[PDB]
């Protein structure tokens, strides 16, 4: 019966990639199956197709929804295997979607219960990891490495160590060569994320755009894309850029985005007691991941709209005016405020104080003077270089 | 030793215990490498934790006055796992709610503000039950204040902390210091001139002359109670066209 | 070269032809009716 595909699996048992190959319809070869089935290995029975077979033990588990004897037997059973797997080189890659699997259950078993049972359990978990972690990284695995680290990078954002996963990271070499660009993209995912907590923006905008690149796309990939996604919003948001409607029209995951499509409708108008009411409104929305204690971090980027707004519309104002249309309580208030936004390169402008009203400043003729010569010679070198490097990158053919 | 810390916090004078620590530390290097980081998760152990965390308490709160900071920050960290490790009975001495918001207050001193961030997220999971802030809004308040950019509440938070007061107050002339350079530094752009009583009002300036003092330090040319803030063409050409032909 | 991201679940819920700027969803629909109160509330006092 099916179980000649078990058979014909096996087959796949000759050399090398042929493994990699072997996985591919593997990864659809789970859709059907059966506890007499299981009396097939039964009757089969080698240890490399052993491991293997436990694969499809687990997958038969977690697909059938019974996740107990899932991590029970990841121990049990694992620990016994996992021992003789270490030997073999071909079955590190084998193991990696069975590591991927064995922390799910458990990452999935917290959301059942709490134990501190689950603490010691998970710390044993993350220590054999960086074991073998570093075991795997002498063996020269790129897939399972990399595999294994997102693994770890995942516990540690479970648990509230951006910290930890950072220098973790800072003596970290990546397996970069030869991967599988969905596992790719949990990195530079997971990467981008830690990153940007820390507060440096600039270089996590780029680790989830490699994110959006490097995932594939089908059917099935969506949750990935929806889920980065509802955080690239939120850098783009934070590094000061508003970003255009259509992405937040794109697919299914347009519905998830409502809530940042609400937040740029308060950041754009540079609103703040609409932006407020917004964060109580779609809080509990936002904790179901940890996007929220990024978006608070608005309130400072509301503001600075709000004025660079005010500035852009008016050449000078009371500052009672400006604390009138940002509503805030104090004048006093304001030109801390104020202050702070012209140092920023924000406004342009100065303070009069005793009247207390700002002055933009402006462009002041100077045309007719050598002014646009330098303006231009500097933008003009400037120029250049990129001209030079163009053609010194431009060597290869 | 292990009465001797005993008689040096309940002594009650800090370089007593201070001094008193470093012959702790060797008993605390055997014992260190028997009860801490508490992997048996054993019952009838319950004491020596049970003891370690207030010894590492006391450690902290001497190594406040002594300048120690950095150092227990290591015990902060060898104490991460005391309260962080889920119990009624482990994480309870209120030893915490002071020592952790002293932590994320000497973040700010420090003008870390990756690992302060780092630690919110940190905290958020265990804490996670928190209510508003209890005591630790302080520190974190005194943060969001100041990166909106309204100071005038920041200070405040400055004055609201003699209610819980400790030593941090040398913290606070640390922030304090720390805040008066931003709206200096942000006057300084802000516009060139000010009458002195202004700038009295800005720094929070209980005084006229330390006014001037100050704008020494920072090198304001002052008058009279009010301050002040502050290639030919034919070459471009040929250098326009050299590069050009290269 | 398909993997499953099991880890990533699609978001599960509890329950224009032409492209816009964002001021087309600005739609504060103010104007048509506030004018009208500002014109002749301003006529009736000149």
């Amino acid at each position: 019966x099916x179980x000649x595909x078990x058979x014909x699996x096996x087959x796949x048992x000759x050399x090398x990639x042929x493994x990699x190959x072997x996985x591919x319809x593997x990864x659809x070869x789970x859709x059907x199956x059966x506890x007499x089935x299981x009396x097939x290995x039964x009757x089969x029975x080698t240890a490399e197709i052993n491991c293997f077979m436990h694969l499809l033990v687990q997958l038969f588990l977690w697909d059938s929804k019974e996740l107990e004897q899932l991590v029970e037997f990841n121990r049990k059973v694992v620990i016994p295997n996992l021992l003789c797997y270490y030997n073999l080189r071909s079955l590190n890659l084998i193991n990696a979607k069975l590591w991927f699997y064995i922390y799910l259950s458990h990452e999935t078993l917290a959301r059942s219960s709490e134990e501190i049972n689950s603490d010691n359990q998970n710390i044993i978990l993350r220590s054999t990891m960086m074991k073998f972690l570093k075991i795997a990284s002498l063996k020269h695995d790129n897939e399972t490495k990399a595999m294994l680290i997102n693994l770890i990078l995942r516990d540690f954002l479970n648990n509230g160590e951006v910290d930890s996963a950072s220098d973790f990271i800072s003596k970290l070499e990546y397996p970069h060569t030869d991967v599988s660009s969905s596992l790719e993209a949990r990195y530079f995912f997971y990467l981008s994320k830690i990153n940007a907590i820390q507060l440096d923006y600039s270089t996590a905008n780029e680790y989830i755009i490699a994110a959006i690149r490097k995932a594939p796309h089908n059917s099935k990939s969506l949750g990935f894309l929806q889920q980065s996604n509802k955080l690239h919003c939120c850098i783009q948001l934070l590094m000061g850029d508003i970003p255009e409607l259509s992405f937040f029209h794109q697919s299914n995951m347009q519905k998830s985005l409502l809530p940042y499509y609400h937040l740029t409708k308060a950041v754009k108008l540079g609103d703040l007691k609409k932006f407020t009411s917004t964060i109580t409104k779609y809080k509990q929305l936002l904790l179901k991941d940890d996007t929220y204690q990024l978006c608070v971090r608005l309130r400072s980027n509301v503001i600075k709209t709000g004025i660079r707004i005010i500035s852009l519309t008016y050449k000078k104002i009371s500052l009672r005016d400006i604390c009138l249309k940002l509503n805030l309580d104090s004048e006093q208030t304001v030109e801390y405020m104020v202050s702070r936004a012209i140092r920023d390169g924000v406004i342009e402008a100065k303070i009069n104080h005793e009247d207390g009203f700002i002055e933009t400043t402006e462009l002041l003729n100077i045309y007719d003077s050598e002014d646009p010569q330098q303006v231009f010679d500097e933008r003009i070198k400037f120029a250049n270089q990129l001209h030079d490097e163009y053609l010194v990158s431009m060597r290869y053919p | 030793l292990t009465k001797s810390l005993s008689i040096a916090f309940e002594n009650g004078d800090y370089a007593a215990c201070e001094k008193l620590l470093p012959p702790i530390k060797i008993e605390l290097i055997k014992n260190n490498l028997l009860i801490p980081d508490l992997s048996i998760q054993n019952d009838i152990y319950l004491n020596d934790l049970m003891i370690t965390k207030r010894i590492l308490e006391v450690g902290a709160l001497a190594s406040i006055q002594t300048f120690n900071f950095d150092s227990f920050e290591n015990y902060f960290n060898q104490l991460k796992p005391y309260y962080f490790s889920n119990n009624h009975k482990l994480s309870e001495s209120d030893k915490k709610s002071k020592l952790i918001s002293l932590y994320l207050l000497n973040l700010l001193s420090q003008n870390n503000t990756t690992k302060f961030h780092s630690e919110l997220q940190y905290l958020d999971k265990h804490i996670k039950n928190l209510e508003d802030d209890s005591l630790l809004s302080y520190p974190i308040k005194l943060d969001r204040w100041l990166m909106e950019g309204s100071y005038q509440k920041a200070w405040d938070l400055l004055q609201s902390g003699s209610q819980n007061i400790s030593e941090f107050d040398s913290f606070t002339d640390i922030l304090k210091s720390a805040i008066r350079d931003e709206i200096a530094k942000n006057t300084e752009l802000s516009y060139d001139f000010l009458p002195l009583s202004n700038i009295k009002a800005l720094l929070f300036f209980n005084n006229e002359k330390e006014t001037e003092k100050f704008a020494l330090e920072r090198n304001w040319p002052i008058v009279n109670s009010k301050v002040y803030f502050n290639t030919n063409i034919i070459e471009k050409a040929m250098d326009y066209a050299i590069s050009i032909e290269n | 070269e398909d993997d499953e991201f099991e880890d990533f679940p699609i978001d599960t819920w509890a329950n224009n032809i032409w492209e816009e700027n964002w001021d087309d969803v600005e739609v504060d629909d103010d104007f048509t009716n506030e004018l009208k109160a500002e014109l002749d509330r301003y006529k009736r006092e000149n």
